[PDB]
């Protein structure tokens, strides 16, 4: 995808995590209170699947927007989800 | 300012 | 989803199980002979994602519809399928 | 698709039509009270499209299932509609 | 889909619209800088289809995001389209 | 999309055209014998919607691969098309 | 799917295999240079999900044609993946 | 036996 | 009556 | 208060 | 060489 | 003429 492009991926858990870390919220200084992917961790699901980077922002889960939420409950929400776990992202820029 | 994995 | 709408699951196996048990087909007294979800398993794939619960209807597994499925044809079909499972379903009502 | 595959079609209706003749619902004596494509008009939109058939079954529009419809709840289901329609089928033996 | 739930729309334009109006942007007193759905036009393309309602959330347009845009930004896209539009939203609540 | 991306469109027709122009084919010298877009019609469906460019190679309409298409094969294939249309692009080099 | 229709599938992999071999590439003697499957290995994740076959084309990997790969390319692309895999194929002849 | 257009 | 374990 | 026609 | 309109 | 395992 180019900078601003939807895109969606099913990402399978590896040590029973996504293998990401995210920042943002309703409630935080980051851009529009938005979840953003701060890093990919070494040989975790999301750098092994190889689609989603540092920047880009998370918009939903297995459905369910991540608009309004705070840190704490998109953080649930991403937490809350079964082995293969389905985002829904927009491409951030390099 | 928040990081949390998942 | 609210009732009657359809959604779709990638579903990863726990124990190599989807966690669901299943009631109905042409040849069963439950409604239609449709295929339903008759519970939800504790610990298992279906209740960790948490978009599967007890009434949904299962209408097709990897592309394949459950429609005339005797209740055995139909295990059979959920049963004969890999690690990740692609499940077309009715939400229904709680 | 091979006779009970899964397929979806975007559908945009001519004069106001989506161009097929259908039959079944719970209240009737069509097989297992479904939604089936008993025509295809001349010179329609499903004929000029070329992937709805008769005998294949409705399974949803727009997103809501029409498992459980009488005839006429069908039936106008599928007239509520706007231009162009999302449509879920399973394909019939020809 | 129930209030949060993510989906998706390919619309059929009438009279050359969708049959929205929209409120929103980054540089708005609007709900998070979100395009909104504000009204619902008679007889017009979304009516008609009846997924979209006041309130509901537009995410994306053609495969691209609306976060960050400005009113006038998000409305050129949404204009800046042909005769059918994939839509991404979020639903509402009534 | 970035170049080598996959994408789909589902593309309304304006003068019972899509408004493109393609080249190739197992029985041409471009390359690969792929189905690729030449130009983009003036005020036609492509370009009005905006996601295919010249140079996007045609996989596949209405679920239907193109390859080993002759060029009067996948022509005929575009054209026995309703009112809307889904493609499955490939997007190429700008 | 019946010979010719696209058709997508999500793939766990087992023993960190997809558990087929593929053979050809624009640089091969294969059919027009394309990717196909040449076997599905017993017990592996092909054969378990039951959607691949012998025969059947690869398309893309993870939302990337495989158009214009060298037979190590498209062995790279398909090897460079995480544990569940999105793969976009054509149906083949059995 | 009801047969109906759309 | 039949409930299975998938 | 934006409110556009589209 | 061949382009056609579709 | 070349196969691979994935």
């Amino acid at each position: 995808p180019k900078p601003g492009d939807i895109f969606e991926v099913e990402l399978a858990k590896n040590d029973n995590s996504l293998g990401i870390s995210v920042t943002g919220g309703v409630n935080t200084s980051v851009r529009h209170g938005g979840i953003y992917v701060k890093a990919v961790i070494p040989q975790g699901a999301a750098e092994s699947d190889g689609r989603i980077h540092k920047g880009d922002r998370v918009l939903a889960v297995n459905g369910v927007s991540l608009e309004g939420a705070t840190h704490k409950q998109a953080v649930e929400t991403l937490r809350n989800t079964g082995q293969v776990v389905h985002l829904l992202l927009e491409k951030g820029q390099s | 300012e928040q990081v949390s994995a998942v």
